[PDB]
């Protein structure tokens, strides 16, 4: 049998895989990382609450200029908010209103979104007709889209709940690039900096790296027991932070490819929606379902902070490109921004 | 005050988006959101056009109330990522076909068509975000069960079954096996209909169930109930 | 394509009333602000009135003010300016103009082709620009100069600076909106700087197409006041 | 101007009235801090219940005066202004009680019988009006009493008193009767309605969530009638017998003793509206 | 069936390359991130915060 034989030549390879996954760790992060200054209490207060969606708030994105934001409901309404003046700048009405996901384009230029219609929607912000229309719709995936992520203006990724991501092509509206090898259904997104790789989390309690130009996944990340609902690159993009249903967060490093430090509590019992970075990278954001975002000491492991505050499941969570806010978006409707 | 005049016109802008956004919200609100289910093809597409690719959406008036059904198949995922989306509908349709009891699902293997039903309606009724959600159970293909339950006996799908191989008896029976998945009685309440092919009354039960549980929801708000 | 159409124009007798009209097709006529200018024969823009999104918000030229009517109908896209008691200094070009204003947008970007209109016989932002007519060599760098009386910069960090070009029998078009940001349509040569109350612009490469009337306008609060004017020749 | 002496009265008053004031007092309180703290957003019924709470406390703040009163054998040593607003106070807040008992009858009517009515959509902006206009127009059917004198004097014994002296008062009585009738029939009109629908609908009823409801539906008319028909009757009964009961003892202390049974409504009217509902913070 | 043998030379090769990969050690990695934390924890605002005249909620 040669189905047998190749089980078993898999058996051997990722036993050589965990071999020297083993063998290269020497010093964990913790034990290099426990004789430097500890980062104290990290308390952030409410400087803004974005109000006007009516339903449970699923998907958020910040702008590159750091002061622009979209956020995704299921009312069917991408809101496009002014956060230094709590202003709407836009609110484009959805053809299907259960919206999971939503990304801002890095020129500012267009807002993606999708959800249970498995399609990802690109919205012209900036037309002569000065309305939000759709420039296309993307259609393809056969399961719920979980994230979107722009690359450029023509270019984006999108995860899916098909057990696979996809790269399309703006321009065209062609299934680019199709990212194999997810076992569960994809649920959470995260590009590098220079754009040239990106991960997913999937419900296979997996994290895969791609690579974009070659369309074929390099290394696979493991150590989460539930279903992986975030992702986050480390900002210098050698490194990324999941979140998970096991309330634990785990950081991965690409290099060494390995599982350097869980971020975890023994009173978080509850999963983990959104995950997200500081500028450094010293603090990790992650929010929770007991309805509070909780800042980690990224470096340690600690505590630094509980964003308190949210009603409901913080769903979504985002920090701006000069690092300066960090933004919570929940199920009770509301938007808040912290400093 | 301290506002420039582009400022003082983006607020009244984002002033007149909020009308707009309230206005939405209360259409929406009056709107009667339904989740269709089933285990696979089995009598979903009868009850839709009897009322009226991923989520498709179901629109229709029945006495000046407007109703909004979704229908969530060909949405082959894990269903625990997006059923918290429709967390806050009225009530669940849930669709069964009553003739299939004696086929086999042909993706498993000794699999039944019954019993996949049945392990459905346990994971959706018993769900942690469907709690104090309604359903209306609808049995579906009435009389095709009515003439082939003569021919195939329900012992083979229900061996504990020991009652008269009639319509009437082993359609109870089915109706309160399904009733018996509902661990939490004290808190939801489960409308069954037995619907046949061409059934015209289906969309009054539909209406009398979302009134039922509409009226529950109006007590709340004076906080009588 | 964005289109204003005016009509209403003609000859008037002095203290007659007309009303003009403002068909709009191509864009989202609701979510637009919209703005009078008139321009008279000495060649002069001159703002007249300004309906907001809604009609929420109104605002007249202190000339014109409880002597003129400025209104909308969103139904079917057409801006109304109701004169009354016309006298001789309304005889101008009246031009409807396209403004919208959110974060980021461009205001003034379109304008009506404009309808004539003749009538037969203190405390306000002063803009001045230094030169009224200078001559410029194709292909040569040249600076437009305008000065304010107020500071154009607001506390948020926007300076509220229009540049517009009117070529010879055309409607005025936006170059520059805040003081530095770069119209859509308009080439990279066309540059806006300046600080407070003084301001320039700058058009490195000119060529024949860039040949008109140069006018610096005032967005910090209304009643919006428009430069001079400076001319480019040859 | 009489000189009754029911003593009786003075080792009546004095303790029921103290009781009545701090148990109201006490109840309504938790349940105003209840409706403006935690209840995270209002709905126009919710706006109606505040209404009624509100309209209570007023009755409690304004009765320790009266208690002294009852405490000095009958003698207002508070002067001439004071005792018209006390006035004000007691007559106001009763007909507010009334009129917002009445209207979550009426809303929990709409919201039972006719569920599907555009009354049950309207946003707490029309329900903020219509408790406005409500309190304008108790307002100002009860301002008379502020803009007259009621103090009455005799040999220093200083008597304040609107309901117990006699006379028609210029129809003050029959609103007195047309105060309690009509929201009688319309109370019971509403919960009878309700109580047959949900009877009605057997699937929903079997349940023991509208067994309660219903059973509350019933005690809430059961204690406004058992609290204000005692003080109307008396009332009535003065009024049929004028001449023979001008000024009699025992009808003075019925009448004033009576009256107490509006507080006591007062008083019971959060542990039937508020403390009853189990999703009420 | 037969159609699975090619899904196991697919899910091998994956493994296959995924072995085949150059790793540093987790004290480089460490090192690497505890470097790049401090190098920009001057300009972090959510770590270090600024005063209220360069904060843009204020």
């Amino acid at each position: 049998s040669e189905l047998d034989q190749l089980r078993q030549e898999a058996e051997q390879l990722k036993n050589q895989i965990r071999d020297a996954r083993k063998a290269c760790a020497d010093a964990t992060l913790s034990q290099i990382t426990n004789n430097i200054d500890p980062v104290g209490r990290i308390q952030m207060r409410t400087r803004r609450t974005l109000r006007g969606h009516l339903a449970k708030i699923y998907a958020m994105h910040w702008g590159t200029d750091s002061r622009l934001l979209v956020s995704a409901s299921q009312d069917g309404k991408l809101i496009i908010w002014d956060s230094y003046t709590t202003n709407k700048v836009h609110a484009i009405p959805l053809r299907s209103s259960w919206v999971m996901t939503c990304a801002y384009a890095p020129s500012g230029n267009y807002v993606a979104c999708g959800g249970l219609d498995n399609i990802c929607s690109i919205y012209n912000l900036k037309t002569r007709e000065g309305n939000v229309r759709v420039s296309r719709e993307l259609a393809g995936h056969t399961g719920y889209l979980s994230c979107c992520r722009f690359l450029d203006d023509n270019q984006i990724v999108t995860s899916s709940g098909d057990t696979t991501c996809a790269l399309w092509d703006i321009e065209t509206g062609q299934q680019t690039t199709t990212f194999t090898g997810h076992t569960g259904d994809v649920m959470s997104l995260s590009l590098a900096p220079d754009t040239r790789l990106f991960v997913s989390g999937a419900c296979d309690a997996s994290a895969k790296l791609w690579d974009v130009r070659e369309g074929m996944c390099r290394q696979t990340f493991t150590g989460h027991e539930s279903d992986i609902n975030a992702i986050c690159f480390f900002p210098n993009g050698n490194a990324f932070a999941t979140g998970s249903d096991d309330a634990t967060c785990r950081l991965f490093d690409l290099r060494a490819d390995q599982e350097l430090m869980t971020y975890s509590h023994d009173n978080i019992i509850c999963g983990i929606t959104s995950v997200s970075f500081s500028k450094s990278g010293r603090l990790l954001l992650a929010g929770y379902d007991d309805f509070n975002c909780n800042v980690w000491d990224a470096l340690k492991a600690d505590r630094a902070g509980v964003l308190a505050g949210h009603d409901n499941r913080v769903s979504c969570l985002g920090v701006t490109d000069d690092g300066m806010a960090v933004a919570t978006g929940s199920w009770d409707s509301f938007l808040k921004i912290w400093n | 005050c301290t506002l420039s005049a582009e400022d003082k016109a983006a607020v009244e802008r984002s002033k007149m988006i909020d009308r707009n956004l309230r206005e939405d919200g209360e259409k929406a609100a009056r709107e009667v959101k339904l989740l269709l289910l089933g285990a696979g093809e089995s009598g979903k597409n009868t009850i839709v056009k009897q009322m009226k690719t991923g989520i498709v959406e179901t629109h229709f008036t029945f006495k000046d109330l407007h109703f909004k059904m979704f229908d969530v198949g060909a949405q082959r995922s894990e269903r625990k990522k997006w059923i918290h989306c429709f967390e806050g509908v009225t009530a669940i349709i849930f669709c069964v076909a009553l003739s299939d009891y004696d086929l086999v699902l042909a993706e498993d293997e000794e699999m039944n068509r019954m019993h996949a039903s049945m392990k459905l309606f346990d994971s959706i009724c018993n769900n942690k975000w469907f709690t104090d959600t309604s359903i209306i159970l609808f049995l579906n293909k009435k009389d095709l069960f009515e003439e082939k339950i003569k021919k195939s006996p329900l012992t083979i799908c229900y061996p504990e079954y020991a009652g008269s191989n009639t319509y009437e008896e082993a359609a109870a029976y089915i109706q309160c096996q399904f009733e018996d998945l509902n661990k939490r009685k004290d808190t939801k309440e489960i409308y069954t209909h037995f619907t046949c092919s061409t059934d015209t009354k289906n969309v009054q039960f539909v209406f009398d169930a979302v009134t039922d549980v509409i009226i529950k929801n109006n007590l709340k708000d004076c906080g009588l109930f | 394509d964005v289109q204003l159409v005016e009509s209403g124009g003609g000859l008037v007798q002095p203290g007659g009333s007309r009303k003009l009209s403002c068909s709009a097709s191509g864009f989202a006529f609701s979510s637009f602000g919209m703005h009078w200018v008139r321009q008279a024969p000495e060649k002069g823009l001159e703002w007249v009135a300004y309906i907001s999104s809604g009609s929420g918000t109104i605002y007249y030229a202190d000339t014109v003010k409880g002597r003129f009517t400025i209104s909308r109908d969103d139904p079917k896209n057409t801006l109304f300016l109701q004169m009354t008691s016309l006298r001789s200094e309304d005889t101008a070009m009246y031009y409807c103009v396209r403004s919208i204003y959110y974060y980021g947008s461009s205001p003034f970007d379109f304008w009506g082709q404009g309808t004539t209109l003749t009538v037969s016989s203190g405390s306000d932002i002063v803009m001045t620009q230094a030169t009224s007519s200078v001559p410029v060599t194709p292909g040569e760098s040249v600076s437009i100069s305008c000065r304010s009386s107020k500071s154009l910069l607001h506390s948020n960090g926007n300076t509220y600076l229009y540049w517009f070009l009117q070529r010879p029998g055309q409607s005025p078009q936006l170059l520059i909106y805040r003081m530095s940001n770069l119209a859509s349509g308009v080439p990279d040569r066309f540059s806006g700087s300046g600080s407070g109350t003084a301001f320039t612009l700058t058009i490195s490469r000119l060529e024949a197409e860039d040949v008109g009337v140069y006018y610096c306008m005032q967005h910090l609060e209304y009643p919006l006041t428009f430069g001079a004017g400076t001319k480019l020749e040859l | 101007c009489c000189r009754i002496e029911g003593d009786t009265i003075s080792q009546v008053m004095p303790p029921l009235l103290i009781v009545a004031f701090v148990l109201g007092a006490l109840g309504n309180g938790v349940a105003l801090c209840g409706f403006c703290f935690h209840m995270k957003t209002w709905k126009p019924s919710t706006v109606y219940l505040f209404n009624l709470a509100v309209a209570d406390f007023l009755l409690m703040i304004c009765l320790p005066f009266r208690t002294d009163y009852y405490l000095r054998r009958r003698h207002w040593a508070f002067g001439d202004i004071p005792c018209r607003v006390g006035l004000f106070t007691l007559a106001m807040n009763r007909a507010g009680s009334i009129v917002f008992l009445t209207v979550v009858a009426a809303d929990r009517y709409f919201k039972v019988v006719h569920p599907h009515h555009a009354v049950n959509t309207i946003s707490t902006r029309v329900a903020a009006g219509i408790v406005c206009t409500l309190w304008a127009l108790v307002i100002l059917g009860t301002v008379y009493l502020l803009l007259e004198n009621h103090l009455c004097v005799q040999e220093t014994a200083v008597s304040c008193e609107s309901f117990i002296m006699e006379s028609a008062n210029g129809w003050h009585d029959i609103m007195f009767q047309l105060e309690f009738f009509m929201p009688l029939g319309i109370i019971l009109f509403c919960s009878f309605k309700i109580v047959w629908s949900l009877r009605r609908r057997q699937q929903l009823a079997r349940q023991a969530r509208m067994k309660k409801a219903t059973r509350f539906i019933m005690v809430v008319a059961i204690v406004f009638i058992t609290c204000y028909l005692p003080s109307v009757s008396a009332r009535l009964y003065f009024l049929w017998t004028v001449p023979s009961s001008a000024c009699d003892p025992s009808v003075h202390g019925a009448l004033h003793i009576t009256l107490s049974f509006t507080y006591m409504n007062s008083m019971l009217d959060p542990l039937v509206y508020y403390f009853s509902s189990p999703s009420f913070p | 069936n037969t159609a699975s043998i090619a899904q196991a030379r697919k899910l091998v090769e994956q493994l296959k390359m995924e072995a085949n990969i150059d790793r540093i050690k987790v004290s480089k990695a460490a090192a690497d991130l505890m470097a790049y934390c401090e190098a920009h924890a001057k300009e972090d605002p959510l770590l270090t915060p600024v005063p209220a005249s360069e904060n843009p909620f204020r």
